[PDB]
C-alpha cells in the first residue's frame, strides 16, 4: 500500500499570508501513461471533504488561485495564498493511482487572528437535574484567543480540582475565536452543603484573571 | 441539484450487522462509478470500496468477505452490507461520486451517517436548562450521560443559529456528556422565549427544554 505522510500535522497563520502544506508518499505516484494522481481535499468542520486540486496541480471548478499545487517523486505541496479566515479547516492530500487509494493524516490550518479574553458566564445546576440527586456547576469561556487557558473552581473560596471536565470547541470560521466549557459535577448533598461558587478564568490577556461567581442565597 | 444523501447508521454489536444507504439525485446515477469512504474518530480518512458503473467492485482488503456494496441503478441508491462489524468499523461512512474525464477524482460528497460498533447499550441523554445568576446574556443546554453519539442540538427549532456554538461532547465513565452555549440580545429574554431542542436518534429521543430565568 502507498502511505501519505503529512506536515505539519497543524498550521497556525495569519490572514493575508500564505500557508504550505507538504505531503509525501512512500513510492512515487506516477500512473501507467505519464500523469501524477494527487489530490487535495479540505474539510471544514462539521462538513465533508470538499475536492479544491487535482492531478497535483489542477484546480477544481470554484477553487480560486489563490490554491495551487506542486510536486513532484513523493513531495507535493499545497500553497494557500491570501489567506482568509473561510480557509479554515482540516487539509488532505490523496492519491487515486495505486490501489488502494490512500489519504494522508491531514493538516489542520488555524487562522491567527488578535487575541481577545473570554467573556465568563457561570450557571447552577438546573432545579430539575438537583431532583435527580446531582449537581453540575457550569461555566462558558467565550470566544476568546489564543487556544490556551486555565478555569479555577472555588467553593466558598475554597478552590476544588476533583470533578471537573474541560471541553474545547474546534476554531470558529466567523471570528477566528475559540470557546471552552467547565463543568463541575457534584451530588446535590454536597452542593447544598455550601454556598459560594466561584469560577475563575485566566488567559494571557490579562494577568487578572476574570471571575464569575453566584451564591444559592441570591 | 447534484446531492447524495446517506442513511442507516447507528449503533451496532461486535459482528453484528448494519445495512447503510445513499440516495442520489440530481445526476444520471447509473452512468458513474460510486465509492464509500470512512471517516475514524481519530479523523482519519479510509477508502472502504468503490463500483464501477460497469458493476465492478473493489474492496479494501480488511472488508474483503465481510461488506458488500451494491447499487440500485432504478431508484438511484448505493448500499453497503456489513456483517461481521468490529470495534475499528466505527466512523462516519460517507458516500462519494467518481467522476472520470478522459482521470478520476471524488467530485461529490453526502454529509455521512455514523455508526458505533460496541457492546455497550444505548442510553438517552438527560437535558437540563443553563440559566444565569448588560447588553448580552449568554444561556445554554447541558446535555449529559448518553450514549452513544451523536445528538443534534438546535435553538427554537434551528431559527436561532447565530451566536450559537455545540461544544464537543466527551466521553467519561462510558457516557458522553456536552453543552450547548446561545448568546442573544439582553433585551429580548425573557421577553422572547429560548428554547434548546436535544434529539439522540440513537434512543429515538427528542427532548426541548425551556431556557426560564431562574427567581425563587
Amino acid at each position: 500500500d502507498v502511505l501519505m505522510t503529512q506536515t505539519p500535522l497543524s498550521l497556525p497563520v495569519s490572514l493575508g499570508d500564505q500557508a504550505s502544506i507538504s505531503c509525501r508518499s512512500s513510492q512515487t505516484i506516477v500512473h501507467s501513461n505519464g500523469d501524477t494522481y494527487l489530490d487535495w481535499f479540505l474539510q471544514k468542520p462539521g462538513q465533508s471533504p470538499k475536492l479544491l486540486i487535482y492531478k497535483v496541480s489542477n484546480r477544481f471548478s470554484g477553487v480560486p488561485d489563490r490554491f495551487s499545487g506542486s510536486g513532484s517523486g513523493t513531495d507535493f505541496t499545497l500553497k494557500i495564498s491570501r489567506v482568509e479566515a473561510e480557509d479554515l479547516g482540516v487539509y488532505y492530500c490523496f492519491q487515486g493511482s495505486h490501489v488502494p487509494p490512500t489519504f494522508g493524516g491531514g493538516t489542520k490550518l488555524e487562522i491567527k487572528r488578535a487575541d481577545a479574553a473570554p467573556t465568563v458566564s457561570i450557571f447552577p445546576p438546573s432545579s430539575e437535574q438537583l431532583t435527580s440527586g446531582g449537581a453540575s456547576v457550569v461555566c462558558f469561556l467565550n470566544n476568546f484567543y489564543p487556544k490556551d487557558i486555565n478555569v479555577k473552581w472555588k467553593i466558598d473560596g475554597s478552590e476544588r480540582q476533583n470533578g471537573v471536565l474541560n471541553s474545547w470547541t474546534d476554531q470558529d470560521s466567523k471570528d477566528s475565536t475559540y470557546s471552552m466549557s467547565s463543568t463541575l459535577t457534584l451530588t446535590k448533598d454536597e452542593y447544598e452543603r455550601h454556598n459560594s461558587y466561584t469560577c475563575e478564568a485566566t488567559h494571557k490577556t490579562s494577568t487578572s484573571p476574570i471571575v464569575k461567581s453566584f451564591n444559592r442565597n441570591e | 441539484e447534484v446531492k447524495l444523501v446517506e442513511s442507516g447508521g447507528g449503533l451496532v454489536k461486535p459482528g453484528g450487522s448494519l445495512k447503510l444507504s445513499c440516495a442520489a439525485s440530481g445526476f444520471t446515477f447509473s452512468n458513474y462509478a460510486m465509492s464509500w469512504v470512512r471517516q475514524t474518530p481519530e479523523k482519519r480518512l479510509e477508502w472502504v470500496v468503490s463500483i464501477s458503473s460497469g458493476g465492478s467492485i473493489y474492496y479494501l482488503d480488511s472488508v474483503k468477505g465481510r461488506f458488500t456494496v451494491s447499487r440500485d441503478n432504478a431508484r438511484n441508491i448505493l448500499y453497503l452490507q456489513m456483517t461481521s462489524l468490529r470495534s475499528e468499523d466505527t466512523a462516519m461512512y460517507f458516500c462519494a461520486r467518481v467522476s472520470h474525464y478522459d482521470d478520476w477524482y471524488f467530485d461529490v460528497w453526502g454529509a455521512g451517517t455514523s455508526v458505533t460498533v460496541s457492546s455497550a447499550k444505548t442510553t438517552p441523554p438527560s437535558v437540563y436548562p443553563l440559566a444565569p445568576g448588560n447588553s448580552m446574556v449568554t444561556l445554554g443546554c447541558l446535555v449529559k450521560g448518553y450514549f452513544p453519539e451523536p445528538v443534534t442540538v438546535t435553538w427554537n427549532s434551528g431559527s436561532l443559529s447565530s451566536g450559537v456554538h455545540t461544544f464537543p461532547a466527551v466521553l467519561q465513565s462510558d457516557l458522553y456528556t456536552l453543552s450547548s452555549s446561545v448568546t442573544v440580545p439582553s433585551s429580548t429574554w425573557p421577553s422572547e422565549t429560548v428554547t434548546c431542542n436535544v434529539a439522540h436518534p440513537a434512543s429515538s429521543t427528542k427532548v426541548d427544554k425551556k431556557i426560564v430565568p431562574r427567581d425563587c
